[PDB]
């Protein structure tokens, strides 16, 4: 139904670490999807999946804010993936 | 200064106008254009980025050289630039257009399009992936971001 | 989604609802408060004009009941 | 021009709206394939090929490859062939696919572009599988294929396979008994089969008038 | 009165845009640049060259089938009247001779393009 | 007083127009099984503003062969015409009050062709030229049907007031009465809009852009401007002519969110026309205005006339 | 084996010929063409998030260039020049002499990526996997001269992406 429609996104926004974390999601994304948290990059980029999407949406990554020297709050490329990552995005393998 | 406060403002403003409407020149040469147009296909959906193509190089910003520039060519790629009304920007797509590629050494092809116009990105493959020819824009989307006219103007 | 279309959808809903009503609100508003009166043929405006001469402050909106009777 | 399909000048001479006169000027593409191909090896010269025809890579591949087995006089291995027919037929469905939805494009219908560009999109990752390339494989060679196929890229594309004849339905409720499609498709462009035998016409220009012909 | 202050209105905000358009940006035309537009090679011809119509006499019948919706706007103030029947008869007969006349271009090939 | 109000009128309808194209963007996308504009702003909300404010900062173009005087008046005329045409519109009071409100919107988009007639000759192109001699075609074809379904139509009303379309259907849609009316006044109006499947004045994929291919900027963001309100404009004056809905005196807003609604109802409809159909041949639409439209509309003119007569059921005024 | 695609006759019942003008005055199969998009826009779109969401890709893919080391953190090209013959469009540029040790090694080493057509050949013709393909694919550059690499610059993506290249080359040389 409907209702349940509208809780998925209420538990959406709830599970994005609140109200700020979800429109911070919102405005560094364009997305608010919710994943299993594969993993962490020691650069800070965090890796999710969820099998549930299709593919080609079922893995993504949620890009650090601060880089080597520069601020990437807003100014992201797919260039900041580390190559184990970079492996594993692209679906060149199933392991992390 | 608040007259500096107000033109980086601005300048900001403009940029971000400029860069968030970019329409490129429906314009393609050969190989690469079948990977611009995949990159205007749903799985990438460039329009999603406010990317849209028009016919009328006057109501153009981008020209996407995608494909082998040769001589007989030149001329009207250099005529359809120059129509463009500014601020304009060229993106270099694939090796053809890049440094003349796989027909460098031949008597008919020009050994890149920057011979002709000044040239903002190049994009390296042969073809380029749809998803790279996305990285080049959003690239040059950030040099666009990074220009400062109106603090250059205030600075004079 | 689909339902991401809704957002603009609402804001041009919420952009053409504003003619209307501002000009209902200005029509009360210039007119007394009970709607603006439709002068289609002369006959119509011969009435406005004679609310006008008689109602004492030159405005036709301005209604004098039966305390103009004595 | 969106509908010179490339670089095409097309000089016309017009009475009004009505074509007196057609002038193809063609050579803005001329990239002096052939004499380059003189320049190198028969290995060398294969990626050529993939450029010439940009939407039947694989096809033109096959056609310089059975030429130089010819030459050559040796054979390539039976599931070397079933492989080359297999991707020629993935390569037909790709080139059919960019030819009737640009056609439509030119018309004025945009529509079916998008939903047969993503089966075009499967269709470049089969190719990038095989090959470590969505377009320019370079793939078939004088001698058979480069490499082997993956070990699960059968069952892709079986599934891929079973699901494209919706997708050839959607496109054909969409064009093919719309009265608009019909009034400017319909008694277009008549060519007689004495004429498209004269004139060098292959394919479908020769199917469409009668003439009862497959390679 | 009411009318005539928003055309002036509407007028000085579209003249205002234009004004605004070709005063804010910075401007650099040259010849080239200026040149008109042909696909990238430059016009054979004039574009002030004759063009031909043709649908010229579909264009002409324009006219006469334009001045007859002129003739016909009145009706919904003729049904008011007390001769009913005469006005019926007036209009049908003046509809009946439209639809003659559209009938005998159709036929003698008036609405086909000329070649 | 009234300066205010056409201003509340003016305003509106501009950032309507605006988001009109996102939204237009965006049902495309999603009829094409993608997702149209959803980065530059939440739901691409923010992307009109970055278009407008992108137009309006780029260089505009004035042609080396063009007619100067003429090359700058059309974009005007076009985009005063458009925000003209809504001021008799009641929703469900008009700002200005006509005795022949449908006559004035008769007149003054027929004045509306000459913008792009004066812009195509004034460009001083080829493509141009074929784009006007395009929009003269197509006045043609559309006119003579679109005024005598208009009178068909109104015959029923029973004067050309637009505020009395209310009072005529305080119980039934009028679209229940001429629904065959109503089919061929839709088809009109996309022809008289210059939309999908008849936009042949623009024909960007035979004539690159048309009649304004030199136009550039925010001249060109004028002209697109004035096509949106159009669309806009007629889909209301469809909806308060064929569905009309109810008014009440003392809460004219249940009026006006019902007339809104249905107007976009329309609008998208348009849209999802625009998605689905290829293009016209011009000569094609000439033909099917005059060869089907045209008798049918005749035919249904006498029919109109006879039956309020036959019934006994003309309406009140005079 | 031929079929005809165009070569049906109508029927001339009464009822199909109202059926026919039913069409023609009621405009069915437009409504038809108008329910297929609506059944489009209820459905999901194939769109993904880039640059959050990636593009699938095989161990084959062709991209980057890179040259490699033994796990000693020795070069393995030994300046064959076999890559340099095989290239069809004369992309690689090779000088050699013996090192101080008399090992035989490359002092020039330079890709043109502006002629490269990454059609793989180099790789192919190399006998100790020293140059490859390597898997990255968004190295745009800003300027015409960033894509001339020299032998500093391969041996820099080689260290760059040699955790993923070995782990390519692992899944896919048993094909090879
Ligand atoms: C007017 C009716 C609008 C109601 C509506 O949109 O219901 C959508 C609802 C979902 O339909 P669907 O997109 O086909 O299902 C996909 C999953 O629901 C996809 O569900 P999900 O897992 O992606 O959850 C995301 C969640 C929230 O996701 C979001 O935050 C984006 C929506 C915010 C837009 C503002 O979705 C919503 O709650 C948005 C529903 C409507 C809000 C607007 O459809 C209905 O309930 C049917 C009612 C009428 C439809 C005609
Ligand atoms: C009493 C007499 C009335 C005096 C008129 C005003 C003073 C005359 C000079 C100014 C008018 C044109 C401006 C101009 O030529 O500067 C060129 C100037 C520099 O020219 P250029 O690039 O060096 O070389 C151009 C070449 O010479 C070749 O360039 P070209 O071929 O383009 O030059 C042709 C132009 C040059 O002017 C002339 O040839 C002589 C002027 C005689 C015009 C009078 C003809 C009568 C038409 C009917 C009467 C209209 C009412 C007048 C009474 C108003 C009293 C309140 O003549 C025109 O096209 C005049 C057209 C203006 C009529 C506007 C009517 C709007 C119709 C909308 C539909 C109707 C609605 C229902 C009612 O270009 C500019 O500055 C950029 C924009 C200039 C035009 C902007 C818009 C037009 C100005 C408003 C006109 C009146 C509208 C109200
Ligand atoms: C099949 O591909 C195509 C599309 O699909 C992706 C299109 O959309 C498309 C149409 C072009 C689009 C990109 C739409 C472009 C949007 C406009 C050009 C921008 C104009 C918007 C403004 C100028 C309106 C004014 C903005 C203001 C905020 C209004 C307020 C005014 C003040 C006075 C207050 C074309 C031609 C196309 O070919
Ligand atoms: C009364 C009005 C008069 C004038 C009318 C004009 C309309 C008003 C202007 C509209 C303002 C809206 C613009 C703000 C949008 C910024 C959005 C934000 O996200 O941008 C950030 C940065 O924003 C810009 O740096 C600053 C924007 C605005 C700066 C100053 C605005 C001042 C405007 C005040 C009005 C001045 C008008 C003067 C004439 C009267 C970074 O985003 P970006 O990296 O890109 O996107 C990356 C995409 N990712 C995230 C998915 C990876
Ligand atoms: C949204 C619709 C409603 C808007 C409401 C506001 C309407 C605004 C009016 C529309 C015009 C906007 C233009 C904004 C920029 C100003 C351009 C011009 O006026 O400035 C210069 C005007 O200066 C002239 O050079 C001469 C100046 C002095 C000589 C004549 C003026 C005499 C007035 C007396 C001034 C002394 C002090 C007065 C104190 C009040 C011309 O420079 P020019 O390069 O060509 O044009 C390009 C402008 N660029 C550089 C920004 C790209
Ligand atoms: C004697 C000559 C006959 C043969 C020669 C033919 C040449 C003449 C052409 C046709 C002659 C008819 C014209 C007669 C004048 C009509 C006026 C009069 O007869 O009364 C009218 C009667 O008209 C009726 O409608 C019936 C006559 C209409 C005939 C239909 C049209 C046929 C004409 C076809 C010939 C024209 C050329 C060919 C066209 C195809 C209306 O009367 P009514 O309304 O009570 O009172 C009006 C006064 N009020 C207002 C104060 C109350
Ligand atoms: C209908 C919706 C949109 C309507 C338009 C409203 C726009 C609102 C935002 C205005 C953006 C500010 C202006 C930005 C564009 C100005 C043009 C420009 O870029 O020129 C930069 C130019 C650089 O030239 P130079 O360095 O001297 O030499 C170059 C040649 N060698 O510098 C300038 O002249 C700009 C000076 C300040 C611009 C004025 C800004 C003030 C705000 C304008 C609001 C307009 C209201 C009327
Ligand atoms: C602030 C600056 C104000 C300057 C005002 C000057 C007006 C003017 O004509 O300037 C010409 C100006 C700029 O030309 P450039 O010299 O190339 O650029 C200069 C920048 N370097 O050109 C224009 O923009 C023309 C502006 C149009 C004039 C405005 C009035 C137009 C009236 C149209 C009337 C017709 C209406 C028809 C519809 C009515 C029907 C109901
Ligand atoms: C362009 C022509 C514009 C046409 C304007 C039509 C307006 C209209 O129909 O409203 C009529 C309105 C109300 O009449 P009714 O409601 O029918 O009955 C009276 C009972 N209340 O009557 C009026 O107010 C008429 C007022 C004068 C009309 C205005 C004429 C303006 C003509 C254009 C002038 C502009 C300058 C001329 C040059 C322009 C181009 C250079
Ligand atoms: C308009 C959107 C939906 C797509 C389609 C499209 C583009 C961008 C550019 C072009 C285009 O289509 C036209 C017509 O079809 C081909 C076919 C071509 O070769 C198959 C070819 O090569 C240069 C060029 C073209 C045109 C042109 O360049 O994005
Ligand atoms: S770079 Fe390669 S794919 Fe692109 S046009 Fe040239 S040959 Fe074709
Ligand atoms: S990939 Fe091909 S073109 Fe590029 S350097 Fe290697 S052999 Fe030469
Ligand atoms: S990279 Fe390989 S093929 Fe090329 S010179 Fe070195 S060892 Fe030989």
């Amino acid at each position: 139904e409907l209702v349940q429609v509208l809780r998925r996104g209420l538990q959406q926004v709830s599970g994005h670490g609140g109200l700020r974390g979800y429109l911070r999601v919102l405005f560094r994304a364009n997305d608010v999807r919710v994943g299993t948290l594969v993993g962490e990059d020691k650069y800070g980029n965090k890796y999710y999946e969820d099998n549930k999407q299709f593919f080609g949406r079922h893995r993504w990554v949620i890009y650090t804010t601060e880089m080597n020297g520069r601020d990437t709050f807003w100014d992201v490329d797919g260039s900041m993936v580390p190559p184990e990552w970079h492996r594993w995005l692209h679906c060149m393998t199933d392991d992390p | 200064s608040r007259g500096e406060y107000v033109v980086a403002k601005l300048d900001d403003l403009v940029n971000w106008a400029r860069r968030s409407s970019l329409w490129p020149m429906t314009f393609g040469l050969a190989c690469c254009a079948v990977e611009m147009m995949h990159m205007a296909a749903p799985r990438y959906d460039m329009d999603r980025f406010g990317v849209v193509f028009r016919a009328s190089p006057r109501q153009s910003d981008v020209m996407i050289v995608a494909g082998t520039l040769t001589n007989k060519m030149a001329p009207a790629l250099r005529k359809v630039y120059d129509q463009m009304p500014e601020p304009r920007y060229v993106v270099s797509m694939g090796s053809c257009a890049n440094g003349g590629g796989y027909y460098h050494y031949s008597y008919s092809v020009v050994r890149g399009c920057d011979r002709i116009v000044p040239v903002d990105i190049y994009v390296p493959g042969c073809p380029p992936t749809a998803e790279a020819l996305l990285y080049g824009i959003l690239q040059l989307q950030r040099k666009i971001k990074r220009e400062k006219r109106l603090r250059i103007w205030y600075r004079r | 989604m689909w339902f991401e279309i809704l957002p603009g959808i609402a804001v041009m809903a919420a952009c053409l609802f504003i003619p209307g009503m501002a000009t209902a609100h200005i029509h009360k508003f210039t007119n007394g408060g009970k709607e603006k009166r439709v002068a289609h043929f002369s006959y119509q405006w011969n009435l406005m004009e004679r609310d006008r001469r008689i109602s004492g402050v030159n405005r036709y909106h301005v209604t004098k009941g039966l305390e103009n009777i004595d | 021009h969106p509908a010179a399909h490339g670089v095409l000048r097309l000089v016309m001479e017009l009475s009004g709206e009505m074509v007196r006169k057609c002038d193809p000027h063609i050579g803005l593409l001329h990239r002096g394939t052939e004499k380059l191909i003189e320049y190198k090896t028969y290995l060398q010269a294969l990626p050529y090929f993939d450029r010439l025809d940009y939407v039947s890579m694989m096809c033109n591949e096959q056609a310089y490859s059975l030429a130089v087995e010819k030459l050559l006089n040796i054979q390539p291995p039976p599931r070397a062939q079933w492989i080359r027919v297999l991707f020629g037929e993935i390569t037909r469905l790709l080139n059919h696919i960019m030819a009737v939805t640009t056609h439509a494009l030119d018309i004025g219908a945009m529509t079916p572009f998008f939903w047969m560009f993503e089966e075009r999109e499967k269709m470049f990752e089969f190719y990038e599988r095989v090959s470590g390339a969505r377009m320019h494989a370079a793939y078939i060679r004088p001698g058979g294929v480069h490499q082997d196929l993956p070990l699960g890229l059968l069952d892709d594309i079986y599934e891929f396979s079973k699901n494209f004849s919706f997708r050839i339905d959607e496109l054909e409720e969409m064009l093919t008994n719309n009265r608009i499609w019909r009034n400017r498709t319909v008694d277009i462009g008549v060519v007689t089969a004495e004429d498209a035998l004269n004139y060098g016409f292959s394919g479908v220009m020769l199917r469409g008038s009668g003439i009862q012909w497959d390679l | 009165m009411n009318i005539m202050l928003t055309l002036l209105t509407n007028v000085t905000l579209a003249s205002l845009l234009v004004l605004i358009a070709f005063w804010l940006p910075q401007l650099n035309a040259y010849s080239e640049k200026t040149s008109p537009y042909e696909c990238g090679f430059d016009p054979m011809g004039s574009a002030r060259l004759p063009f031909s119509m043709k649908f010229f006499l579909v264009a002409i019948t324009f006219l006469l089938f334009d001045l007859e919706i002129a003739l016909l706007l009145p009706l919904p103030w003729a049904s008011q009247t007390n001769n009913l029947k005469t006005m019926l008869t007036m209009a049908l007969f003046l509809l009946i001779l439209l639809a003659a006349s559209l009938a005998y271009e159709w036929t003698q090939k008036g609405l086909e393009w000329a070649e | 007083m009234f300066m205010i109000n056409i201003l509340s009128l003016i305003i509106p309808i501009l950032l309507a127009v605006a988001f009109l194209t996102l939204v237009e963007r965006k049902v495309l996308g999603y009829m094409q099984l993608r997702k149209g504009p959803n980065v530059v702003g939440p739901y691409g909300l923010l992307q009109p503003i970055a278009d407008a404010l992108k137009l309006f900062t780029k260089e505009p173009l004035r042609p080396a062969t063009s007619s100067i005087s003429m090359f700058i008046i059309a974009p005007i005329l076009a985009l005063s015409l458009a925000l003209t045409m809504w001021v008799p519109l009641p929703m469900p009071y008009p700002l200005i009050n006509m005795n022949l409100g449908v006559l004035f919107m008769l007149a003054m988009s027929s004045l509306a062709v000459y913008s792009i007639l004066w812009s195509g000759w004034a460009s001083n192109s080829k493509y141009a030229l074929i784009g006007a001699l395009r929009a003269v075609a197509q006045t043609i074809s559309y006119e003579v049907t679109l005024a005598i379904i208009l009178l068909s139509v109104l015959l029923m009303n029973g004067s050309y007031t637009l505020s009395t379309l209310i009072t005529t259907q305080e119980h039934i849609w009028m679209i229940f009465t001429s629904w065959p009316l109503a089919m061929m006044w839709f088809i009109s109006t996309l022809a008289e809009t210059n939309r999908a499947p008849f936009d042949l004045t623009e024909g960007e994929s035979e004539l690159v852009s048309g009649f304004n291919v030199e136009y550039a900027a925010g001249p060109f963001a004028m002209f697109f401007m004035a096509e949106y309100a159009n669309i806009i404009m007629m889909n209301a004056f469809t909806a308060i002519l064929f569905l009309g809905a109810s008014h009440d005196p003392h809460t004219p807003e249940l009026y006006t969110i019902n007339f809104v609604l249905k107007t976009l109802a329309l609008t998208i409809t348009f849209l999802w026309i625009r998605a689905s159909y290829p293009r016209f041949r011009y000569d094609q639409l000439m033909h099917l205005l005059w060869k089907s439209f045209l008798p049918l509309t005749l035919a249904l003119c006498m029919w109109h006339i006879s039956l309020p007569i036959m019934t006994a059921s003309i309406p009140p005024q005079s | 084996t031929y079929k005809f695609v165009n070569m049906r006759e109508p029927s001339m019942d009464m009822k199909s010929v109202t059926d026919r003008a039913a069409q023609t005055l009621l405009w069915t199969e437009l409504v038809r063409g108008l329910g297929m998009t609506l059944s489009y826009l209820f459905r999901e779109p194939a769109t993904i998030n880039y640059p959050f969401e990636k593009g699938p890709l095989s161990p084959r893919f062709r991209g980057e260039h890179a040259l490699r080391r033994y796990p000693s953190g020795e070069e393995r090209c030994i300046a064959c020049k076999l890559c340099e013959a095989v290239c069809p469009a004369q992309a690689i540029t090779i000088e050699a002499e013996p090192r101080a040790d008399g090992s035989r090694r490359t002092t020039r080493y330079d890709i043109d990526m502006t002629k490269c057509i990454y059609c793989g050949f180099c790789q192919e013709a190399c006998p100790v996997d020293a140059i490859v393909e390597g898997p990255n694919f968004e190295f745009s550059t800003e300027t015409h001269e960033e894509l001339l690499y020299n032998k500093e610059k391969l041996l820099n993506n080689g260290d760059k992406w040699e955790a993923e290249i070995a782990a390519n080359i692992q899944a896919d040389y048993l094909y090879r």
